């Protein structure tokens, strides 16, 4: 099975049928065995395109609702609100699918420090996408569970990964964005992004060219977010 | 649910880019037996052309992979089944739209521009079935596509302005059927030339409001002629 | 390469 | 406007 | 200039970037000289016909590993006969992890028959560091000190232990027991031997899988830490000393509230260097960061090296925030 | 209140710089031999010149007393040398020890080291020579680095501290030349960095009784000539310090400022404020920032295992005794 389930995921990727790529990769993730770097990348790409399409529609429908809330008719708003709540229901079903796969199968099975930092980042991100659209108590619980997951990734990453490593840079990028957006602490967001960028600058001279070009791309995303948040 | 709420949900699903939802709303508007207005025809057409366009694209990629994987049998037997999965969705959506055109839209339509619009749709969805069919089913489908386009053309040649955006739209797609489905590039060239020449000769009679659309379609008719001639 | 009538 | 990691 | 808020902000930002640079330079000298994993090109020789140290679980003999006129000193970790090994999954964990300051790393293995006439039979692991003593042997000597020096040393050992357990709680593992005879003391690299020792956790034969559960759940080590801490303090001569009374409050809070190793590490740092019971934590943190950099410059001019205690203080103040310090004060005084 | 916080931090950082300066001075001025006594004994280490200079030749000598031991250097007068002011050779024995002056520890009489090249009694210096400033320039003019200007400015800063001590005393140097000036390594701090400079030529120093300014520094024309000699031996202007030194060299011969004012202008070129800084108002906040950056520089080198250089000690002496009034005068002489 495993080598053919990966091939069905590679066909569904090129066909752009990501909902069939997800079922192919979820079957591989359920085996309780260490996934290769290729299989980790296929699993992320699958869920990330499936959730990403729904997030974009939810922002557009929410934006339309805020323009219609300038004294538009309450029946028309009731229809827009029923349609927005349907898209929020799909985001809940996609997040609770991957979070259950991560908790039961992937996080307990992982042999290596790179593997555990990657899966605690996925758990941090999929809890963070619930905190984008939830309100009241359920935004508090999503923000708590996301914060705990990014801390656990960070505490391991400091032992297991160089400060120039793409996974350790990507963790600081997503975790600083979580402080700016979800908790709304722009000071903590700047401090974390600046510290991670400064720790990288010290070591680029040690890298090969094909490593250097990969690390520096994520450092440029840190420069851009810092430039924006400083204003 | 009332008709104005189905149309407002279609306009919302369009902006949100959820075309499978938009098609379900415009199907439900169509089944009420009322004749559609210009905005409602455009919402129906935009919905289904986006729902089919996804399947046409995926089928071309996976059909190409099955031509490239010439070496390995235990891979070819997976590529074939996955193409035939996609190929069955494409056939279902085309038969969904052809049921609306036959049962509701064409038997109520009682105006020339409205009949030309729906007979062009009936031509196009048999054309999309002929892209993937094989054997006697291809021949059957190709005949039904040509019958629909010619009946649209015998109306559009007589009842409409030679510059009209949908007379140009019909001449464009009917020339593509001869070039790519019947493999008769001479018919495609002479048809596209005839329609472009008829349109160019009368643009002085045309208001800027119509001319914006007519010239934008006429460029594509010239692009096809340039590609096929080169 | 060949064009059919665009979606709008 | 803020950017998370691309794929 | 001519805007005091800009002057205060620019110096506060540069002092922090200074502390983070000081911390990294000292870490690179403490962590340096770790041997790479064993290879088919390497060859081994034995220095010890009797152990350089004895742990509660293992006997250590020094082995020289050499190749192409480079060499290292390693220890053959021979298991004591008749000992139990409760969790063999923890031995598979010990060989997986990267180098950490407070966890014993393994450099590989000596296969059967390599060293003729050796004190052992079969294959044995080689550990990277060479130990002095167990903590159980150190207590039998050190509890004879005046109590205000003994209690400071005990608080610095518990600070190092909490950092090793914090890593395991983040990974998803737990120690079923804490035993002083299985904790080792090593001399920190490039630092004067009369300073504080470096502590190693070594009993991976008692580490097991611990699924972390919901954020409201109890910490897996707090009952063990609250029982270790009081067993150490029982050896001290009684005094009213603020750190001794502060550790007996932290012991009661550990067994009652059962916090994580990261919340426990924050309370130990607060007892050693942190805000007193009287705390305004912003201005306070900026004043202390400035006083630590002065200590390091005034002693460098004297010609003294930074100690392990100074590196552990640089680590606290470079990561402290008005959130973390408020949580530490709340755990302690409650 | 940020007032009491930054008031207290500024006061505690200045006590830190005073402590760093005193601890580094005590190591750089350490190991100095104490005066000779009739219980002492000696041995010659070497048969040929341990250093040569325009008016003196140097030989290194062991000294012993009650099983204490030292190395000192006998200063033989070079054949054909002469003494314009013999009182200055008395002054060399009269003055206290000073970092930038060649001190004397006593005498070796004839028959104490009868195997040595000299005859008659010879005085012994406390330091051990390396090279003259003229010999260091003989290297530097052959392979002059782009950083040659920085190395020259630090030698002239040390020379200005020696000539300041003479102007603060009752005296001045009558002639200044680099063939007599000597270099030695910094005790306990030695690297490729700056040497310690010793003023040597006490055969050419005289009394200076005038109370009024006269030419406000008797040395100032001589520093102008020496600085133009060093700049004309150097490469063209490639760093702003080179242009600053050319502007200073004109001002020295135009105004003839005291050596204590000349020292402040050299400190301002190296570390102090400039026209890029109104210039008389920002000086207070500028010192609080500049002092803080030096304490941080010293701690990061300590974290890196690097001991403070002689350059770091000269920077530390400038920022401890710096003030808004002294910086205003240094700025006025430069611009």
């Amino acid at each position: 099975d495993r080598e053919d389930l990966v091939y069905q995921a590679k066909l569904a990727e090129q066909a752009e049928r990501y909902d069939e790529m997800v079922e192919s990769m979820k079957k591989v993730a359920g085996m309780d065995v260490e996934l290769t770097v290729e299989e980790r990348n296929l699993l992320s790409v699958a869920y990330k395109n499936v959730i990403g399409a729904r997030r974009a529609s939810w922002r557009i429908i929410s934006s339309i609702e805020q323009k219609e809330e300038n004294k538009g008719g309450e029946d028309k708003l009731k229809m827009i609100r029923e349609y927005r709540q349907m898209v929020e229901t799909e985001l809940k079903l996609i997040c609770c699918d991957i979070l259950d796969v991560l908790d039961k199968h992937l996080i307990p099975a992982a042999n290596t420090g790179e593997s555990k930092v990657f899966y605690y980042k996925m758990k941090g991100d999929y809890h963070r996408y619930l905190a984008e659209f939830a309100t009241g108590n359920d935004r508090k619980e999503a923000a708590e569970n996301s914060l705990v997951a990014y801390k656990a990734a960070s505490d391991i990453a400091m032992t297991e990964l160089p400060p120039t490593h793409p996974i350790r840079l990507g963790l600081a990028l997503n975790f600083s964005v979580f402080y700016y957006e979800i908790l709304n602490s722009p000071d903590r967001a700047c401090r974390l992004a600046k510290a991670a960028f400064d720790d990288a600058i010290a070591e680029l001279d040690t890298l090969s060219e094909e490593s250097y070009k990969d690390s520096t791309l994520i450092m440029q995303l840190l420069r851009d977010n810092l430039t924006l948040w400083t204003s | 649910m009332d008709k104005s709420e189905l149309v407002q949900k279609a306009k919302l699903a369009e902006q949100a880019e959820r075309y499978d939802d938009m098609a379900a709303a415009m199907k439900a508007v169509t089944e009420q037996g009322h004749e559609l207005s210009n905005e409602e025809r455009n919402l129906l057409s935009v919905a289904y052309k986006n729902v089919v366009g996804a399947r046409r694209s995926s089928w071309r990629v996976i059909s190409s992979i099955e031509q490239k994987t010439e070496r390995n049998e235990k891979k070819q037997q997976m590529g074939k089944e996955y193409r035939e999965k996609i190929e069955a969705e494409l056939q279902d959506i085309c038969n969904d739209v052809l049921e609306l055109l036959d049962k509701y839209l064409i038997p109520n339509a009682t105006q020339p521009e409205s009949k030309v619009f729906y007979l062009k749709m009936k031509g196009d969805y048999f054309r999309y079935l002929s892209e993937v069919a094989s054997g006697d089913n291809k021949q059957t489908t190709v005949s039904n596509s040509q019958q629909a386009y010619q009946e649209a053309f015998e109306i559009s040649k007589k009842e409409m302005q030679p510059t009209h955006p949908i007379r140009l739209g019909l001449a464009l797609n009917f020339s593509v059927f001869y070039y790519e489905i019947l493999n008769s590039p001479e018919k495609a060239c002479s048809l596209a030339k005839t329609a472009f020449d008829e349109a160019i000769a009368e643009l002085d009679t045309l208001n800027e409001e119509s001319y914006k659309d007519s010239t934008l379609i006429m460029q594509l008719l010239r692009d096809n002629l340039t590609l096929w001639t080169s | 390469r060949t064009q059919s009538l665009p979606t709008r």
